[PDB]
This record gives structure tokens, C-alpha cells and sequence, in this order.
């Protein structure tokens, strides 16, 4: 956003809406860019990566339970 | 950065808005260092915002592997 | 905390392309515009036209002609100073400071050395004075180089015997706002550093200079356009008489980093020396022993305030120190050491300075013998340690140190002067029922390995604890 601004003090120096309106895309791919965020809390991001390794690990332990055992005599 | 782009978007845009006339008017720096404050600020935010989007996207594999997964327990 | 006003004043004003068409409308229909542009100079991305206006804005400090040739060169035009970068004459050299400096990030310095040769040329002459005393001095500036060629000449021995105990001092090279300077003291309690070897790489900060430049004076002396030396001696330097000369209105000035608590008798000494007096008013001469010490504590400076109340003390390793100079002692005269704080030196052909100098040499030494009891070290209700040493003045530069004996309680009373540059003699006054506690070759060792004061108080109650 600091180019617009510095394209805005050189045009009005040297003689706007156009910048306005990259500052509006700027906005709109910022938009874009909430979906990536605030949505699950970035914290709470930090303690569901655990949930999601835990539930890896324990569908892995599960699996190895069902297969090592010797069921047959 | 959901409600951070946005008052990083008000304050600077608000703020720009603010510096049009103290330039006009002298034909100050207090304003100005808050421009570069959340100048470095707002850089943090859509690289945090592309971090979210790598975490993000990510987590998308995550659960497409163990979709499979709980399938493949199904 | 102005955002908050900040960002409620602009949610007021929200409820903005006017705002432009109102600022084009009012440019439409001085130095505050220029100023707002150099406080955003620093807020500048660094390119070619940028640099370009940072070198503009400090030309604006600077207060130099501006002019802008090319993107890549810039000519200064100014009184007395011509040269380009990527008068009476060209650059005189395009020195790697001046070209390394603008290369990098130090265009801070690069405003220092052009102010260097505004002080090199800060001459109050009509423009032609300016550059005959500027020759004069430029022909003490041809006369600095054969000394230290002279000296080395001589003898073919170390810098620091060309600092300590040499003609001149060492000769630092003039370039730009560097003026050409003179080295003459270090103590090796102040050069060994963490032992530090002396080969001619040396800063051109580590320890103190005698600079000199010419300064334009309301004084008018016959000044040597041309070099004073053109017959030289084998060993010695010769100086002709002077006259092309002119009565240009200044004199020769040899400048230090730091004031100098200096003697009335090296007043006198220098004032008979060169024959300008050092004085053209007279101060108030206070003792030399209350000189020395804000001298000696402020050389690593605090904001808090230590006030050690004429006592010191000396939080030192092996031993405890409480140390009495007696300012103002009962001499036969009445009066002490009173002296002054000095940084001018006035001289006016070349062959004043060497001379100067070993009076220098001889009054530094003594500034630091006497200053390493002065101490910021601060240890405190020690009843162990803290021996009653009591300095008293003898002459000028002169002294001696009587205290209470540590194996019987009588009294040592130490006489202890400075003879040279750095050259010292030790004495050993006791009290007449005592045993050995030191030959004073042994005193005058330390003081040539270190010349400090609580070490040889220390290492005098080491040689008397050994005996």
C-alpha cells in the first residue's frame, strides 16, 4: 500500500482514483486471503494440529492392534 | 488476518486520507511514522495471510489423507 | 497514542475523490515544501535519483552550492572547494574515504570532511590570504613530512618511540577533512588492551593527537609561503628564514582532543618556548591536584555523580587503597601546583613544535602517575586493606608520598617526579627505625612498565611483604 501512496505524492507533485482502486484489489485479494486465517483460530490451529496427529497415530495404533495380534492358536 | 487486514486497512487508508491535506496546506512526522509502523506491519499480514494459506492448504491434504485412511479403516 | 485520535478523527471524515479534486483545485487555484520532502528523504528507497537527493539534502545542511552534473557525477562548488565524485586548483585527490564513503551507507561522514575542509578553509582572508596562509600552512604541512622523514632519518626505530620519545609525533596523513595530526602519549596500562602489537595499521582514534590546522586570527604573524626548510641537517632540521612571506593574519595552532591540566611552569615553559604567549588572558589558577582528578574521572564517564570527597579508593585485586593528594599542601611558598586545562597551542614557524612537545611529554606522564590513584573504583566500609597514603607536592611536577608504614607505623615518604617524556626517578624517604622494602630501580620499572600509582603502592607492599 505504501507504493500507492508514493505514486499518489509524485502524481500530485509533478501535475489517484487509480490507486484507489489497486488499493481496492489489494482489498479484495486480502478477502481472498480471510479464508486462510481467523476462521479456526490460528491458536486453536497450534492445538487441532495435535488432534489431527493424535487421530494419525491412534487410527495407526488400531491397525497395528488388529494386525499383530495372533487370534489364531 | 481477518479483522488485522482490516483495521490495517482502515488505519492506512485513513491515513493516506490524512497526509493528502497537511501536504496541501503547506502549499508534520507523527502521522508519517505511524505510516511506516503499519507499513511493516501490514508486510507481516499477507505473508501471515499466505501462512495462513499454506496452513490452510495443507490441512486440506491432511484430511484428504485420512479420509482415505478412515476409508481404508471403513 | 495519536492513531486514536488518528483513526477516530478519519471514521468522523468517512462519513474521498473530492479530497484529490480539492487538492488539485487548491494547487491550481518555499521552504516548509522543501521541508516536508527531505523529512520524507529519509523515507526514500535508495536508487540513482535518490542518492542524489540525499546528497542534496545534505548539501542543504552542509550549506554547499548545489549542483547536479549526471546521474553518476556531482561537482561541488563552493568558496575554496572544487572537486567531483561517483578550488585555487582540482580535487587534490580522490581519496578512497571520500569515494568509499558515498559507495556505502556513510553519508553522514560524508557531510563531516566537507565541513573538515570548510574547517580547513574557514579563513576570515579575502579569498587570496585565505590560500597564502592556507600555503603556509600547506608549507607546514611540506615541513610535517621531513621531520617525520628527518626522525626517520635519525633512526630507523618503532612508531611508538617516534610517539613517545621522538621529534613530531606520528604523522597521520591530512586527507580531506583529516588534518594531519601528532601522536605523543600512551601509557602501556592504556595500550595493552585485553596487549595490543604496533605495527603502522594503527586507528586513528586509539589514544590522543596533536592536531593541526590553521585558524585566521585577528593576530597577524609572518607566516612562510613558501617552505621554511630548504637546507636540512643530517640528523637535525634546518629552518631558513622566512621571506616569500607576508604578514598573514594568523598562526600556526596545535589542537587536542582533550584539555590538558598542564603546569604554571609549562605555561611559562611554552610561553618561552615559542614566544607567543600561551596566555592572552589570565584565569583563575586553581591547584593542579583538583585539575587531575575531574582530568582522571571523567574518562569513562556516568551521569551518577561518584564524589569521592578528596579520599579514593581502589577496588583492586590484591590489595586495598585509600589515597590522600593533599591539594594545597604546607609548602614553604605558601601555594601549590596551581595550573590550567589546555588545548591551543600557538607556534609559529616549524621549528617550535618538537620542543613543545617533550614539554607535553614531560607534563602528560605526570597527568597519568598522578591520575592512577584517581579511580571510579568504589569499595566501601573495608576494614582489611584501605592504607593511609598521603601524596604531598614537592615541585611542579614533582611530589612525594608519605603514609603510615605497614611493618612498623612510621612513614615511607615516597618523593616522586617526572624528569622526561616518560622517564621517571624514584626515591625512598623511610622512617628511621625501618627495614628494606624496595630499591627504587625497581620502583622506576614499574613506573616505566606501567607508571601508575596503586600498582606501585601495590607492588611496593608486595616487595615489602616479600622482605
Amino acid at each position: 500500500f505504501l507504493p500507492l501512496v508514493h505514486n499518489i505524492i509524485k502524481c500530485m507533485d509533478k501535475d489517484q482514483d487509480l490507486n484507489a482502486l489497486k488499493s481496492k484489489f489489494q482489498e479484495m485479494r486480502k478477502l481472498i486471503s480471510t479464508m486462510p486465517g481467523i476462521h479456526l483460530s490460528p491458536e486453536q490451529q497450534q492445538q487441532q494440529l495435535q488432534s489431527l496427529r493424535e487421530q494419525v497415530r491412534t487410527k495407526n495404533e488400531l491397525l497395528q492392534k488388529y494386525k499383530s495380534l495372533c487370534m489364531f492358536e | 488476518t481477518r479483522e488485522r487486514l482490516l483495521s490495517a486497512l482502515e488505519d492506512l487508508e485513513v491515513l493516506s486520507r490524512e497526509l493528502i491535506e497537511m501536504l496541501a496546506i503547506s502549499r508534520e512526522n507523527q502521522v508519517l511514522e505511524l505510516l511506516i509502523h503499519r507499513d511493516g506491519e501490514f508486510q507481516e499480514l499477507m505473508k501471515l495471510a499466505l501462512n495462513q494459506g499454506k496452513i490452510h492448504h495443507e490441512m486440506q491434504v491432511l484430511e484428504k489423507e485420512v479420509e482415505k485412511r478412515d476409508s481404508d479403516i471403513q | 497514542l495519536s492513531k486514536m485520535s488518528s483513526l477516530l478523527e478519519r471514521l468522523h471524515a468517512k462519513f474521498w475523490s473530492e479530497t484529490i479534486k480539492l487538492v488539485r483545485q487548491v494547487m491550481e487555484k518555499q521552504h516548509l515544501v522543501s521541508c516536508l520532502e527531505t523529512l520524507q528523504k529519509a523515507l526514500k528507497v535508495t536508487s540513482l535519483p535518490a542518492m542524489t537527493d540525499r546528497l542534496e539534502s545534505i548539501a542543504r545542511q552542509n550549506g554547499l552550492g548545489s549542483h547536479l552534473s549526471a546521474s553518476g557525477t556531482e561537482c561541488y562548488i563552493t568558496s575554496d572547494m572544487f572537486y567531483v565524485e561517483v578550488h585555487h586548483g582540482e580535487n587534490p585527490v580522490s581519496c578512497p574515504e571520500l569515494v568509499q564513503q558515498l559507495r556505502e551507507k556513510n553519508f553522514d561522514e560524508f557531510s563531516k570532511h566537507l565541513k573538515g575542509l570548510v574547517n580547513l578553509y574557514n579563513l576570515p582572508g579575502d579569498n587570496k590570504l585565505k590560500t597564502k596562509m592556507y600555503l603556509a600552512l600547506q608549507s607546514l604541512e611540506q615541513d610535517l613530512s621531513k621531520m617525520a622523514i628527518m626522525y626517520w632519518k635519525a633512526t630507523n626505530a618503532g612508531p611508538l618511540d617516534k610517539i613517545l620519545h621522538g621529534s613530531v609525533g606520528y604523522l597521520t596523513p591530512r586527507s580531506g577533512g583529516h588534518l594531519m595530526n601528532l601522536k605523543y602519549y600512551v601509557s602501556p596500562s592504556d595500550l595493552l588492551d585485553d596487549i595490543i602489537l604496533h605495527e603502522n595499521n594503527v586507528s586513528r582514534s586509539l589514544g590522543m593527537n596533536a592536531s593541526v590546522t590553521i585558524e585566521g586570527t585577528s593576530a597577524v604573524y609572518k607566516l612562510p609561503i613558501a617552505p621554511l626548510i630548504m637546507g636540512s641537517h643530517p640528523v637535525d632540521n634546518k629552518w631558513t628564514p622566512s621571506f616569500n612571506s607576508v604578514d598573514l593574519p594568523a598562526c600556526f595552532f596545535l589542537k587536542f582532543p582533550q584539555p590538558i591540566p598542564v603546569s604554571r611552569a609549562f605555561v611559562q615553559k611554552l610561553q618561552n618556548c615559542t614566544g607567543i604567549p600561551l596566555f592572552e588572558t589570565q584565569p583563575t589558577y586553581a591547584p593542579l591536584y583538583e585539575l587531575i582528578t575531574q582530568f582522571e574521572l571523567s574518562k569513562d564517564p556516568d551521569p551518577i555523580p561518584l564524589n569521592h570527597n578528596m579520599r579514593f579508593y581502589a577496588a583492586l585485586p590484591g590489595q586495598q587503597h585509600c589515597y590522600f593528594l593533599n591539594k594545597d599542601a604546607p609548602l614553604p611558598d605558601g601555594r601549590s601546583l596551581q595550573g590550567t586545562l589546555v588545548s591551543k597551542i600557538t607556534f609559529q614557524h616549524p621549528g617550535r613544535v618538537p620542543l613543545i612537545l617533550n614539554l607535553i611529554r614531560h607534563q602528560v606522564a605526570y597527568n597519568t602517575l598522578i591520575g592512577s590513584c584517581v579511580k571510579r573504583t568504589i569499595l566501601k566500609e573495608d576494614s582489611p586493606g584501605l592504607l593511609q597514603f598521603e601524596v604531598c607536592p614537592l615541585s611542579e611536577s614533582r611530589f612525594s608520598v608519605s603514609f603510615q608504614h605497614p611493618v612498623n607505623d612510621s612513614l615511607v615518604c615516597v618523593v616522586m617526579d617526572v624528569q622526561d617524556s616518560t622517564h621517571v626517578s624514584c626515591k625512598l624517604y623511610k622512617g628511621l627505625s625501618d627495614a628494606l622494602i624496595c630499591t627504587d630501580d625497581f620502583i622506576a620499572k614499574v613506573v616505566q612498565r606501567c607508571m601508575s600509582i596503586p600498582v606501585t603502592m601495590r607492588a611496593i607492599r608486595r616487595k615489602a611483604e616479600t622482605i
